[PDB]
């Protein structure tokens, strides 16, 4: 068995930045490294075979280097089509992949939340919604507090892509709870962490009132 | 000098008067062997050779390809999207020793070095103008006719952690085996149980020791098992013998659960699937009377198979294999190379 | 030259078996070993086996031997992976990929098949529920309101969502879908308008789920 092990996991780029990824390797392999880009949607395209053999059709901005346990993948001059996932591949073992995302100055996000309109409740659960909107970095924390008691596991994230217009991200939270216990409380909040909030925010409201 | 590919000729012992397909071939597209062959050693000297990118390998295959051409004539044959009919008259069919030799200006490396996996560096090295006296023997999953090792058993394979690249095995001690057909299509094969327990017991401690010694795969035991798939002149031994096709279960050779010999299975076919082209070769019915071949296994054909995540277990299964007959034929020109002068 | 084109994707309960073929073209089938690499949801692509198309020689990973049977037919120059015994782990989009090399291995994958993805649920085909996202007065920020619809209970992928009949694109954000406990997926889709037009602009969400047949065209208003 061969470990494949690659850095970092997530890289901030910029139009025209000179990127350099790593890959490792648990034992000595010399050359037959093979390295991939795959885009959302379609299937992995080959880049470099054999360490630094360009495959044909590539752009010439890419370069494949490397030797034994450490091989680098570099793009001299990047460009918009250059956003994706890039594997290191030797024999049947894949690297877990290398993603990049445009760099853009940090935003903190626009939180709201949701009470659960009075259709889902006739039908029996509620879901509380939380949107963070228009954030960078991509990283956040929410928490869910039901009358200042925390709520864990029985919660849901979704993040969307990064934005092609202003490179931001957005991400919603689901709380999912019976009729019966929303019903019993009262007090719903959403507690947001995020580097561009010197405090976290909270966002809560009151079942039935405003 | 220099390493070069140049356009090597044949030679072979073949006789004038010979109805055999082999010698009628060899006599118009080969010479008289060398009456003395030359074999001058080149000591205080070493140089390495790579039996796996070796363009004498692709001369024979291709010479071979145009031997079963006008040899084994299919009564029909489908190729592409074109149906070749033809005649398919019954023929004897017995490989002979051939010998491939240098042109002028050129001549061939012979690495003598005893226990030589291949590739590497060799201490004995000798210059000849001809190879050795080759059967050009098509056979799957078990190497017939073909030389012996010197030594003990020796594994080759151009890169041993690659599961898709096959394993060469070439044998020290000759397996005997008697195939013989009397159901006009039924044979079958006899191998003394004794020599190939025998056999097979230093191969699979020679896999292990090829294994702990150069590769990070370790596994305790080492186990045989019957192909998983595939075609069945691959998931079966496939061979020649008096012009008939013959199909051979091997799945009593790689059982693991181990009283005289072993008895084979095999089944003659009229339609075959051709190794030299993309197709299926139809050929005639069998001849009558008692078809016996007696050969000896020299060598192995096997693939080992995809290792587990995270995982090594005290078992490696290795299964038989073949359909390239290009391993066929490194299998016995792997020490010799081209150069120029 | 060399193109690869697999089957759609394909739905199926637990145990029961799932066949992928893998048609080729523009090269010379017999000539490249053809892999199947699949890749889980967030997981990295994974080996199953390969196959020499000449004559069907195959190999596996670890496991895969069990319940795989990889095939190819010479003449039409196509592949088949069949899997039986399908587990919920064996959830993932599947690969068919073409050596580079001619007659050798180089595991260098240049040509690959577009894909097939094999959902293993014990759920069964349902529509969704459409629930509104009122904007009220928490989601106004001052200024830009923020109103949406709430995709739920739904099965299988995908569930398309649009607003105004595709008119209002600006500022909307449909997020990946996630899988409940259930069994069935559920995703939201909001957009954020200016405060002042939410007494003069119908704002639609108008959501379909082909699998189902289910077209719903849900009107948002902020709630009494
Ligand atoms: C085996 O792997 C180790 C590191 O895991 C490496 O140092 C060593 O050279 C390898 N040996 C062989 C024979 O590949
Ligand atoms: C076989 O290839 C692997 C992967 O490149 C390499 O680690 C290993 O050392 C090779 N084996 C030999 C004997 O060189
Ligand atoms: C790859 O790049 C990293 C950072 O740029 C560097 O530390 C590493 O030495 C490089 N690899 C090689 C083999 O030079
Ligand atoms: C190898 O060379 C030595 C001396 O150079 C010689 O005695 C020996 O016979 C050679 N081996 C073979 C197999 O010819
Ligand atoms: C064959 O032997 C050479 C010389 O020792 C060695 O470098 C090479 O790794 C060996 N090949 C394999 C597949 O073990
Ligand atoms: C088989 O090997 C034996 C040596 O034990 C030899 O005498 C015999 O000639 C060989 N037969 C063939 C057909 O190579
Ligand atoms: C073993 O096989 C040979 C094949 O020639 C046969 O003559 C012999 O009788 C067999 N041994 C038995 C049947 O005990
Ligand atoms: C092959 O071996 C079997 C069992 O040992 C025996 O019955 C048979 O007669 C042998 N074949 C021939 C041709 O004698
Ligand atoms: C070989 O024989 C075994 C039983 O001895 C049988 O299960 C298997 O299907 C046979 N295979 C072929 C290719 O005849
Ligand atoms: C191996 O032999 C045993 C009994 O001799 C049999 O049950 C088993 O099926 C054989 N394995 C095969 C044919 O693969
Ligand atoms: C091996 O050689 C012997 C005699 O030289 C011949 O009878 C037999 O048919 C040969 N085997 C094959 C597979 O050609
Ligand atoms: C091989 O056997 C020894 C003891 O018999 C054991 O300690 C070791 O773990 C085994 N190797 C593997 C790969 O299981």
């Amino acid at each position: 068995y061969i470990h494949v092990t690659q850095s970092p996991s997530s890289l901030s780029v910029s139009i025209g930045d000179r990127v350099t990824i790593n890959c490792q390797t648990s034992q000595g392999v010399g050359s037959d490294l093979h390295w991939y880009q795959h885009k959302p949607g379609r299937a992995p395209k080959l880049l470099i075979h054999h360490t630094s053999s360009v495959e044909d059709g590539v752009p010439s901005r890419f370069s494949g280097s490397g030797f034994h346990t450490s091989f680098n993948l570099t793009i001299s001059d990047l460009q918009a089509d250059d956003i994706a996932t890039y594997y290191c591949q030797v024999l049947q073992f894949f690297g877990r992949g290398s993603r990049l995302h445009i760099k853009r100055t940090v935003a903190a996000p626009s939180v709201f939340i949701f009470p659960p309109s009075d259709e889902q409740l006739k039908s029996g659960t509620a879901s509380v919604v939380c949107l963070l909107n228009n954030f960078y970095p991509r990283e956040a924390k929410v928490q869910w507090k039901v009358d200042n008691a925390l709520q864990s596991g029985n919660s849901q994230e979704s993040v969307t892509e990064q934005d092609s217009k202003d490179s931001t991200y957005s991400l919603s939270s689901t709380l999912t709870l019976s009729k019966a216990d929303y019903e019993k409380h009262k007090v719903y909040a959403c507690e947001v962490t995020h580097q561009g909030l010197s405090s976290p925010v909270t966002k809560s409201f009151n079942r039935g009132e405003c | 000098w220099e390493d070069a590919d140049t356009t090597l000729f044949c030679a072979s012992d073949a006789k004038a008067y010979s109805t055999e397909k082999h010698n009628v071939w060899a006599t118009h597209a080969c010479v008289p062997t060398d009456p003395d062959p030359q074999e001058i050693p080149l000591e205080n000297v070493t140089e390495n050779f790579n039996m796996w990118k070796n363009n004498m390998v692709e001369q024979m295959h291709e010479d071979i390809i145009s031997l079963w051409d006008e040899s084994l004539k299919p009564c029909v044959m489908l190729t592409g999207g074109s149906t070749i009919k033809q005649a398919c008259p019954k023929v004897t069919f017995e490989p002979i020793p051939i010998h491939y030799c240098a042109p002028a200006g050129f001549a061939i490396l012979k690495c003598r070095d005893e226990d030589f996996n291949g590739t590497g560096p060799c201490k004995n090295v000798s210059t000849v103008q001809c190879t050795h006296g080759i059967k050009p023997v098509v056979s799957t999953q078990l190497l017939l006719n073909g030389s012996l090792a010197k030594g003990d058993i020796v594994i080759r394979s151009e890169n041993l952690t690659n599961n898709a690249k096959v394993i060469i095995v070439q044998l020290n001690e000759p397996v005997q085996i008697v195939c013989i057909r009397p159901d006009i299509r039924q044979a079958h094969c006899n191998v003394t149980r004794g020599k190939w327990v025998n056999i097979t017991k230093n191969v699979k401690e020679q896999l292990w020791k090829i294994f702990n010694k150069t590769t990070n795969i370790t596994f305790n035991n080492t186990i045989f098992n019957s192909p998983a798939g595939g075609d069945l002149e691959i998931t079966t031994h496939s061979f020649n013998c008096g012009g008939e096709f013959f199909y051979c279960n091997t799945s009593d050779l790689f059982n693991e659960t181990n009283n005289e010999n072993i008895t084979l299975q095999c089944r003659i076919k009229q339609i075959v699937r051709m190794w030299q082209r993309v197709g299926q070769a139809m050929y005639a019915p069998p001849i009558a009377g008692n078809i016996t071949c007696i050969s000896n296994i020299t060598g192995l054909l096997l693939t080992r198979d995809g290792v587990n995540d995270t995982h090594d277990k005290e078992n490696e299964t290795f299964r038989p294999t073949g359909g390239d007959m290009r391993d066929n034929w490194r299998s016995e020109l792997y020490k010799y190379k081209v150069i120029k002068l | 030259r060399a193109h690869l084109v697999q089957s759609g994707t394909a739905m199926k309960k637990p145990g029961a078996s799932v066949r992928v073929s893998c048609q080729t073209s523009g090269y010379t089938f017999t000539a490249h070993i053809l892999f199947w690499f699949r890749q889980a949801p967030g997981r990295g692509l994974e080996w199953v086996g390969w196959i020499k198309p000449q004559y069907g020689a195959v190999n596996f990973g670890g496991g895969f031997r069990d319940r795989v049977t990889l095939t190819r037919d010479v003449y039409r120059e196509i592949a088949y992976m069949d899997i039986r015994g399908l587990k919920p782990d064996d959830t993932a989009v599947y690969y068919c990929a073409r050596d580079r090399s001619y007659g050798d291995s180089s595991w260098a994958l240049d040509a690959w098949g577009q894909g097939t993805t094999v959902v293993v649920s014990a759920a069964s085909t349902k529509g969704p529920s459409v629930f509104p996202l009122a904007p009220s007065s928490k989601s106004t920020s001052g200024g830009t309101a923020a109103l949406g619809c709430l995709v739920k209970d739904y099965f299988p992928e995908p569930v398309t969502v649009s607003w105004n009949s595709g008119a209002l694109t600006s500022g909307v954000h449909t997020f990946p879908a996630v899988l409940q406990s259930s069994g069935l997926y559920s995703l939201s889709s909001v957009v954020t308008v200016p405060s002042s037009s939410l007494g003069t602009q119908t704002y639609i969400c108008n959501v379909n789920h082909k699998p189902s047949n289910t077209k719903v065209d849900k009107k948002v208003e902020p709630k009494s």
